[PDB]
């Protein structure tokens, strides 16, 4: 039990960041949209109709004054009913990434790198950070991500969800029951990826994500004695792996949706390359 | 040349705090 | 069964086909809800436990959009659904108007008759349309696209008198026939505030109670059916009760939180 | 006096 004196500073400064730039209310969420009120071409859609199962979830909004307005998505009945989501999940998705710009910018290693880097580590993590963040709002028991007044339920068993690897992602990371600290430490070990396409100051970042991970595994042995966290560490480094292998599943689809039917906003452009 | 291909970003990252 | 009733019947048919929406297809951009004085609003607040319903609404790709109401905690909460039901209220309100215009009994009336008319019996008539699409079963109005759903308290809702009307009138399984006699009963009432014309009036509606009396006569076998126009008229007389109890609750409203359209302000007498 | 307080249903009531 004892952390050093820079491991100690590194867990402030990023939880610090984290609470700075992480509104797990969402009540600055806001003016987002909502859904309304040959061969080879074909063979794409075919393909992208795999790709929004399983994406499916039901919305609810919970107004202020205790009403409550709650959307079921239309059945898969061969169209454009299937994107009525879409520029909903533009927004939310653009929401989740700004607050993870603003977390990458008050961290002092972050700033120290250079404009180009930050860009990259940006592009590259973007992803990865939001689904770190939304896991926190994530409800296992009854398959609902929990943000401020909005709710999205996935649609109902667990081995046909478990199917999808993002869905299997969050019930798997769920049941860890990490700290914040675990989270936060996670989250700075994504962002300061050395083997992101166009990185030049390789070495610096490399350096950057050893100590995180040397934090993290630090931490863990600080304060989780209980045989029930055996091998936490290698198991949250084997998620952050996954995660990546994710990240780059979930970019194929985005680019496939978007070729088909553009919906992607211009920060979401930028971020994936479109 | 990636600050001119991502006008976005690179305006958030000078914007700070 | 006479020549003469059978031709008032497919006139009064004739008009509801032209003027009822049934599937309420032309009913829209309609608003939704958002995503001394003391004595008045604790009036006000009770005058509003009782316009509660869900609403639901099924787009065309099968998607659905469901709202409930929020639960009376204080302030401009209550009010939320009052936009839409000024325009549903209004929508039903032009096609009641249109329904009397191309009723030729109606149209010779004086100008100032058919005003009076349309103002006595606008909630009454719309009450008659809804109970068409009430279904019993589900306690839901069934209105095109849009479902208006009750909901439950911990014969419970037999206490509120336009809940226990529009079981009661679904109970009586009546034929289209007989909405419309109803419609023109309630519509040609001699006794509403502002009518000059009171004899013709009363003559016409009597004609119209006589066509529906005679009606269920000949085409409703007998004993189960003897005292069915009688129940009919009893009910009329209740939702003339019910018409001025809910005007009443509409101005209290209206007084403290102004929503009523502009039709619906000269309807029921708002400045 | 009473067309006068009803204008919206006596244009309604002519059309
Ligand atoms: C494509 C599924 N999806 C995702 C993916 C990238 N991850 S997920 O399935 O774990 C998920 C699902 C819902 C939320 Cl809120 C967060 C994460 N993020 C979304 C945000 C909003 C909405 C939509 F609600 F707009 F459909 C759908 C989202
Ligand atoms: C206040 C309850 N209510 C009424 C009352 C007077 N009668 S009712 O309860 O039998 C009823 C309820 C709902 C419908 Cl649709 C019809 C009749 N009429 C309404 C019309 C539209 C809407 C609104 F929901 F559109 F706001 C609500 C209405």
């Amino acid at each position: 039990q004892g952390l050093t004196e820079e491991q100690r500073m590194m867990i402030r400064e990023l939880m610090d960041a984290q609470m700075k730039t992480f509104d797990t209310t969402f009540s600055h969420f806001k003016n987002f949209r909502l859904p309304g009120v040959s061969r080879e071409e074909a063979a794409k859609w075919s393909q992208v109709r795999k790709d929004l199962c399983s994406l499916k979830v039901s919305l609810q909004l919970r107004g202020e004054d205790g009403s409550v307005w709650n959307y079921k998505p239309p059945a898969d009945s061969g169209g454009k009913e299937i994107f009525s989501l879409l520029p909903h999940m533009a927004d939310m998705s653009t929401y989740m990434f700004k607050g993870i710009i603003s977390f990458a910018k008050v961290i002092s290693y972050f700033r120290d790198l250079p404009i180009e880097d930050q860009i990259s580590l940006l592009k590259g993590a973007a992803f990865e950070l939001c689904q770190l963040r939304f896991n926190t709002v994530f409800n296992a028991e009854t398959g609902t991500w929990e943000c401020g007044r909005l709710s999205y339920c996935l649609e109902d068993g667990f081995q046909q969800l478990l199917l999808e690897p993002m869905l299997k992602f969050h019930y798997m990371l769920k049941k860890l029951q990490l700290h914040e600290e675990e989270y936060v430490l996670m989250q700075a070990i994504s962002l300061f990826s050395p083997d992101r396409p166009g990185v030049l100051q390789h070495r610096v970042v490399d350096q950057l994500q050893e100590q995180f991970a040397i934090t993290l595994k630090s931490y863990i042995e600080c304060n989780r004695p209980q045989p029930a966290h055996r091998f936490l560490f290698l198991k949250i480094m084997a998620m952050l792996t996954e995660l990546r292998s994710i990240n780059a599943q979930h970019t194929q689809r985005l680019l496939r949706i978007q070729d088909i039917h553009p919906f992607a906003t211009p920060l979401m452009q930028e971020l994936f390359g479109i | 040349s990636l600050t001119e291909r991502h006008k976005i970003l690179h305006r958030l990252l000078q914007e700070g705090s």
